[PDB]
RNA sequence: GCGAGGGGAGUGAAAAAGAACCUGAAACCGUGUACGUACAAGCAGUGGGAGCACAGCUGUGUGACUGCGUACCUU
RNA sequence: CCGAACCGACUAAUGUUGAAAAAUUAGCGGAUGACUUGUGGCUGGGGGUGAAAGGCCAAUCAAACCGGGAGAUAGCUGGUU
RNA sequence: GUCGAGUCGGCCUGCGCGGAAGAUGUAACG
RNA sequence: UCAGGUAGAGAAUACCAAGGCGCUUGAGAGAACUCGGGUGAAGGAACUAGGCAAAAUGGUGCCGUAACUUCGGGAGAAGGCA
RNA sequence: CGGGUAAGUUCCGACCUGCACGAAUGGCGUAAUGAUGGCCAGGCUGUCUCCACCCGAGACUCAGUGAAAUUGAACUCGCUGU
RNA sequence: AGGUACUCCGGGGAUAACAGGCUGAUACCGCCCAAGAGUUCAUAUCGACGGCGGUGUUUGGCACCUCGAUGUCGGCUCAUCACAUCCUGGGGCUGAAGUAGGUCCCAAGGGUAUGGCUGUUCGCCAUUUAAAGUGGUACGCGAGCUGGGUUUAGAACGUCGUGAGACAGUUCGGUCCCUAUCUGCCGUGGGCGCUGGAGAACUGAGGGGGGCUGCUCCUAGUACGAGAGGACCGGAGUGGACGCAUCACUGGUGUUCGGGUUGUCAUGCCAAUGGCACUGCCCGGUAGCUAAAUGCGGAAGAGAUAAGUGCUGAAAGCAUCUAAGCACGAAACUUGCCCCGAGAUGAGUUCUCCCUGACUCCUUGAGAGUCCUGAAGGAACGUUGAAGACGACGACGUUGAUAGGCCGGGUGUGUAAGCGCAGCGAUGCGUUGAGCUAACCGGUACUAAUGAACCGUGAGGCUUAACCU
């Protein structure tokens, strides 16, 4: 099965109207190190909820 | 449908799954913290924490059960000589999972899992 | 589950004797023929037991008039008037379905001495 | 005649003395609390709105809490309406118990059926399977033809096809009332009713009778 | 749970030894016959000097099945084989004079009382 | 990243002449602005035409609503 | 005679923009012989070779491939700014 | 015999009535 | 061309040695449907062009084995026991 | 016509009315052999009554890479008619 | 002079085979006349000789569409419509006593066999059923399956031919491709709208589903009938097929639970265990899913009617169901039952909740901007679910049982290991119904569900009525 007519650039854009990405609503701030981080994830320096959970 | 069913298939067959978690349980007992995918970490809790519960009562029969389930005498010894006593007064929840972003190679969601008194 | 537990507890029989797979039991059941009610005996080997509270059941096998017959009794049913063990059998398995392929000497069950 | 809102506790059996086992669905019917009365003048129709059960405060929004407070009743887990017959009257804040069904012989029970997700035509519509062997190529559970030819040149509306099955409102009619136990807030009906254990049920006196 | 092509043993002394169901009577598209149901049969094996002959077409009532019967309390009675009793094709009365093996109370009706009376045991 | 690529600086008449290098069309793909578009049925234009924006009543852009209207070639 | 290697190719499913321009998987036949295989040689296009199917002769066969006569001829189809 | 003012059936002719059932949807005034 | 161990008649087959590898996208989920497989109540070819496919049989020793026959066969006939 | 089946356009045995057999472009038989054609039976079964559940690989979601046939132009509904 | 089915090229829908179209001789179905048959009697039922139509269903005629391709017969799967009705429902006439029929009218709601033979459609046969309807839909349905038949290349028979070859004669064998753009259809979301915002409960325009029927018993061996036989009307019970739900029972599955066991490799060895061999092979089985399991359904009632039956009643002093007026009348129609449903843009209703700042600029208006403010609520994230392809939907987030673990129980398996005793030993016995036990039940903050941040605002146009101020 294949198209009988070439779809338009307009129809291509309409299909892609649901493809846009969503930015992260907001980042969280660690209460001890002050780092920003994804909520419920550890920070880049290894803090979570104010505690040094892992080295490096 | 999977109504009320438990356990993750993890795109493996049953013998692969069993062997994988036997190895991963050994790594967690040996190193006390490991990094893995978030779903594997959640499944590992149901393997490792009953091994620690078993190790609270030291007997020949229990050491043999633990050996049957880990196949590693260094792991069995650490379970009964160290972890059992460390957790003797804790009622479950010997591990904690900490989410840590996404793997570079395949964007897999990753997590650390560690013993709670590490 | 407390609501259904209470509803089930008040219906359970209190005098069910202990029996095991392999035992020979005699079960007395009520039979109605017109206005009359009488007890009919069914005696045979217990080949299966389902332990399930009020929903407990057990299966009895006998060779009757040249024909093998199995009856699955509902343990707490009022149709079952009484159960009594005639002989204690010594088997390993919980379910004795292999007896369905055996007759005569090959279907004998050793007695359990205790 | 109004109904009551209950919860599907599970199934069991009732042995009778004459040797019959009756399969029953156990329905817990706590007191239904009248939260609003609707009438012709204000609403254009006659009904009561009831609530039942309990809800934790911090999950009760302020709009919901104000509606319950106007009625003077504690928040329940939801709201349901029942149309009133001509000689039926109730007042806001009144409690209605399972004793309502004391002399009702048969009931209709409404619930949300268990969800099967996306279902094929074999399971959803009882379509027959095609050959397992005898040369069949990749078409063992597939639906077969779905129309005719150039006339009509389309598929008709309501054609039976694969799709979502279950997880929808279902009523089972004319179930025997086996026992009304007001002290335990219990209604026992003969047979099965829609929905999983723990789900909400609407019970009314049978419409056919 | 008897259907077209099911082979049955014979619980009487009519002479037939094996019969095959060729129709489940009593309704369009009716699938199964159980205990107490009438079927159409053909005789596939008979003893030499009996009352019926190989190849005869007649009726029978199912009296024992492996699927069994359920009783009003949920209990079950299952047999080791399927067996029937041959009936005259027009009067639906038994052809034999003796009944072998046990039968069940599902036959306790005006139609099959003779069978009930001759049976060595009624369950 | 002791990258790729780029921004400055400098050369040059010129660097949108920087080596993927004279000129640099079209299809095709973008960013910005003006107007239209989420109750509306078809060769998508044409005749009528409101409103809005813009530049100086007019010119330009857009085009709600409405009459009419089934591509081109070949055979 | 039964059965691996080896040589085949009877059935089915898959695959059919394949993993593959003929295969894979499960079964299947021969398996000391008119057997199978390596290396090298010989037969050439109205010709070869053929336990014969017009089979095969470099993924090509009721007359191979390449170059030439050559812009064969086309009362036919298309196209013609 | 009563009853007291119309009645009967041919012909020709205008317009209508029955005869008249079909398949995706009114669907034989656009 | 070479040819280890245990079982085995074996270069079949299963598990291993020496030795060599996990097949150059991964992570989740646990719908329909397709592919490759496992099990199935009662029935047992009613399926279908056709038992296609599937299921089944399956080893060694011993007992035993019909018509027919070109006297070789048929024959591992069949069937059974350990 | 007979046999087999509850029922047999096939099968087997006959009959002879051979449309249109016939004796080395051989006639009629024939043990053994055949991945050969037809028919019947026992065993066996998801072939089927009538499907159910399960284990895996896809399908589905996320990240990376990234095709194809087709295509006058499209603002690309039903019906009845034309 | 022939053959090509071993075939090839250029062309044609200028021209055949399939399907469509036009046509309707033929076919099928109605009707008109009434010779007669029917003891009598044309019309209960048939209807000769002839006559008039309807359908588009057969066999054909034509050659208008398609030859830069519109795939065939049958089966399978899935259907949808017509009514010229097979069953069930209603009725008139009967050469209708009853039972059972014949014929015609109304009626399309639902229902409407399994097998043997053959490629079959068909047909015959066996046995069912209330019945086994007739047709249209590309002789419905191969981008849904099959490929037995027809219709390529191999081979043979009969037959024809000197032969190559040929035969709607026969016989054995013989590759069925497509990842769906659009329409359509089944499901499921996102956007905006509905005029301040928000959380809920609804109304019901409209749409869909459903609608089948047997047998037995009572009425009653009554009515009817010489007997044989044997009812209407009405009532009760129990089935077949179909549908919906469910898992308490009976069971299937149960590669996540327990056990038996073959070969082998390993953990130093014994003992005990693990890997691999289809889950190695097996025996059981929890939750879930499920049918063969077991609950429930089709209605009653109402309205308006069809054919049909009437009442009163003139036109037409009679008669007349009709013209005025009035009444009955069926599974069809409109409701009653179940589900969807306000994108019902005609965007509806009800209840509740939230927001009561300052200033500036301009082209001066439903204008723009800054500062302050940020509600109700939402979303996001996390733990998740008998919810689920993804979205969606539901529960929960420390003021907490949402998930895992843990504790207790249940269930399943069937008496672990170790030690001891008996035995030469395999093994048996005791400790011991032991040990282990998934998805189950009841509990329990041990682990993970973070303080925040984000979106959403700041009293909501004009006109005219009414009411109050
Ligand atoms: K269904
Ligand atoms: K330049
Ligand atoms: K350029
Ligand atoms: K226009
Ligand atoms: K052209
Ligand atoms: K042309
Ligand atoms: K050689
Ligand atoms: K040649
Ligand atoms: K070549
Ligand atoms: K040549
Ligand atoms: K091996
Ligand atoms: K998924
Ligand atoms: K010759
Ligand atoms: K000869
Ligand atoms: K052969
Ligand atoms: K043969
Ligand atoms: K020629
Ligand atoms: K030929
Ligand atoms: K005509
Ligand atoms: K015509
Ligand atoms: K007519
Ligand atoms: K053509
Ligand atoms: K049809
Ligand atoms: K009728
Ligand atoms: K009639
Ligand atoms: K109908
Ligand atoms: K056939
Ligand atoms: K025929
Ligand atoms: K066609
Ligand atoms: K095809
Ligand atoms: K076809
Ligand atoms: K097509
Ligand atoms: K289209
Ligand atoms: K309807
Ligand atoms: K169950
Ligand atoms: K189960
Ligand atoms: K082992
Ligand atoms: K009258
Ligand atoms: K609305
Ligand atoms: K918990
Ligand atoms: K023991
Ligand atoms: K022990
Ligand atoms: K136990
Ligand atoms: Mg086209
Ligand atoms: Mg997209
Ligand atoms: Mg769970
Ligand atoms: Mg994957
Ligand atoms: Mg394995
Ligand atoms: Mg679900
Ligand atoms: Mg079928
Ligand atoms: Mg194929
Ligand atoms: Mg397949
Ligand atoms: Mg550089
Ligand atoms: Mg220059
Ligand atoms: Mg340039
Ligand atoms: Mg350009
Ligand atoms: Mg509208
Ligand atoms: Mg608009
Ligand atoms: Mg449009
Ligand atoms: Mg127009
Ligand atoms: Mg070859
Ligand atoms: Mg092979
Ligand atoms: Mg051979
Ligand atoms: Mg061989
Ligand atoms: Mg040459
Ligand atoms: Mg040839
Ligand atoms: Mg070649
Ligand atoms: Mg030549
Ligand atoms: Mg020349
Ligand atoms: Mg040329
Ligand atoms: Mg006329
Ligand atoms: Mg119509
Ligand atoms: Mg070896
Ligand atoms: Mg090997
Ligand atoms: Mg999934
Ligand atoms: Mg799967
Ligand atoms: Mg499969
Ligand atoms: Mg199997
Ligand atoms: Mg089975
Ligand atoms: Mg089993
Ligand atoms: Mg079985
Ligand atoms: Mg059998
Ligand atoms: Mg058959
Ligand atoms: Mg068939
Ligand atoms: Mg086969
Ligand atoms: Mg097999
Ligand atoms: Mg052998
Ligand atoms: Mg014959
Ligand atoms: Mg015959
Ligand atoms: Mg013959
Ligand atoms: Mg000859
Ligand atoms: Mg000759
Ligand atoms: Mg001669
Ligand atoms: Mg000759
Ligand atoms: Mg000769
Ligand atoms: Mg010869
Ligand atoms: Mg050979
Ligand atoms: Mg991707
Ligand atoms: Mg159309
Ligand atoms: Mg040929
Ligand atoms: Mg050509
Ligand atoms: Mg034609
Ligand atoms: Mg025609
Ligand atoms: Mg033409
Ligand atoms: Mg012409
Ligand atoms: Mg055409
Ligand atoms: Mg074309
Ligand atoms: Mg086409
Ligand atoms: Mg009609
Ligand atoms: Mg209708
Ligand atoms: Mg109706
Ligand atoms: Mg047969
Ligand atoms: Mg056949
Ligand atoms: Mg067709
Ligand atoms: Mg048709
Ligand atoms: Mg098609
Ligand atoms: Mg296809
Ligand atoms: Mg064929
Ligand atoms: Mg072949
Ligand atoms: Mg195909
Ligand atoms: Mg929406
Ligand atoms: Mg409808
Ligand atoms: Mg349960
Ligand atoms: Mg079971
Ligand atoms: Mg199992
Ligand atoms: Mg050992
Ligand atoms: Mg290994
Ligand atoms: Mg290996
Ligand atoms: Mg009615
Ligand atoms: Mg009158
Ligand atoms: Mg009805
Ligand atoms: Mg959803
Ligand atoms: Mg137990
Ligand atoms: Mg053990
Ligand atoms: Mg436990």
């Amino acid at each position: 099965a294949v198209q009988q007519n070439k779809p338009t650039r307009s129809k291509r854009g309409m299909r892609r109207s649901h493809d846009a990405l969503t930015a992260v609503t907001s980042l969280s701030v660690d209460k001890t190190s002050g780092e920003k981080h994804l909520r419920h994830h550890i920070t880049a320096d290894g803090y979570y909820r104010g505690r040094k959970v892992i080295a490096k | 449908m999977r109504h009320r069913k438990s356990g993750r298939q993890l795109n493996r067959n049953s013998s692969h799954r069993q062997a994988m978690f036997r190895n991963m349980a050994g790594s967690l007992v040996r190193h006390e913290i490991i990094k893995t995918t978030l779903p594997k970490a959640k499944e590992l809790r149901r393997v490792v924490e009953p091994l620690i519960t078993l190790a609270k009562t030291d007997s020949v029969a229990n050491r043999r059960l633990a050996f049957a389930r880990t196949r590693d005498n260094e792991i069995v010894a650490k379970l009964f000589n160290e972890l059992g006593p460390r957790f003797a007064s804790r009622a479950g929840g010997y591990t904690r999972i900490l989410k840590c972003g996404f793997r570079a190679g395949d964007n897999a969601p990753m997590a650390y899992i560690e013993l709670v008194d590490r | 589950s407390n609501i259904i537990k209470q509803l089930e507890q008040e219906q359970m029989k209190q005098d069910v004797p202990s029996f095991r797979p392999g035992d020979t039991v005699e079960v007395k059941v009520w039979v109605v023929e017109g206005s009359k009610k009488r007890l009919q005996a069914f005696e045979g080997v217990v080949i299966a037991i389902r332990n399930r509270g009020l929903h407990s059941a057990f299966t009895v096998r006998k060779i009757s008039n040249g024909e093998g017959v199995e009856r699955v009794f509902q343990t707490h049913s009022p149709v079952v008037d009484s159960i009594s063990v005639k002989r204690r059998g010594a088997v390993r398995k919980a379910k004795l379905y292999y007896l369905r392929e055996r007759t005569g000497k090959a279907a004998r069950i050793k007695e359990r001495l205790n | 005649m109004i109904g009551l809102v209950g919860k599907k506790v599970g199934m069991t059996r009732i042995f009778t003395e004459d040797g019959v086992s009756i399969p029953v669905t156990v329905i817990e019917v706590e007191a239904n609390r009248v939260t609003q009365v609707k009438d012709l003048a204000n609403d254009g129709y006659r009904a009561i709105q009831v609530t039942t059960g309990a809800k934790k405060a911090n999950r009760v929004t302020k709009p919901e809490a104000g509606h319950f407070a106007k009625a003077g009743v504690e928040a329940g887990r939801g709201l349901w309406e029942f149309r009133l017959a001509e000689g039926e009257e109730f007042t806001v804040g009144q409690s209605i118990s399972v004793e309502l069904f004391a002399d009702v012989k048969k009931v209709d029970v409404t619930g949300t059926s268990k969800g099967k997700g996306f279902a094929g035509t074999v399971k959803r519509w009882n379509f027959r399977t095609q050959d397992a062997t005898h040369g069949n190529s990749l078409s063992h559970r597939v639906p077969g033809s779905i129309g005719q030819n150039q006339t009509p040149g389309k598929v008709f509306k309501g054609k039976k096809m694969a799709g979502q099955m279950g997880n929808e409102r279902v009523t089972v009619q004319s179930l025997d009332v086996v026992r009304v136990d007001a002290e335990r807030n219990l209604l026992l009906v003969k047979g099965a009713v829609p929905g999983a254990t723990g789900s909400d049920l609407i019970v009314k006196p049978a419409v056919k009778a | 749970m008897i259907q077209e092509q099911t082979m049955l043993n014979v619980a009487d002394n009519s002479g037939a030894r094996r019969v095959m169901c060729i129709k489940v009577l009593g309704g369009s598209h009716r699938r199964y016959a159980g205990v107490g149901d009438i079927i159409k049969i053909t005789i596939k094996e008979a003893i030499p000097r009996g009352k019926v002959k190989k190849g005869d077409v007649l009726k029978a009532v199912v009296v024992r099945t492996k699927k069994g019967v359920r009783r009003p309390d949920g209990s079950v009675i299952r047999f080791d084989g399927n067996a029937c009793v041959l009936l005259n094709n027009n009067s639906e009365q038994p052809i034999g004079t003796r009944i072998f093996g046990p039968v069940t109370r599902e036959l306790r009706s005006e139609k099959f009382m003779k069978i009930i009376s001759l049976a060595p045991e009624v369950l």
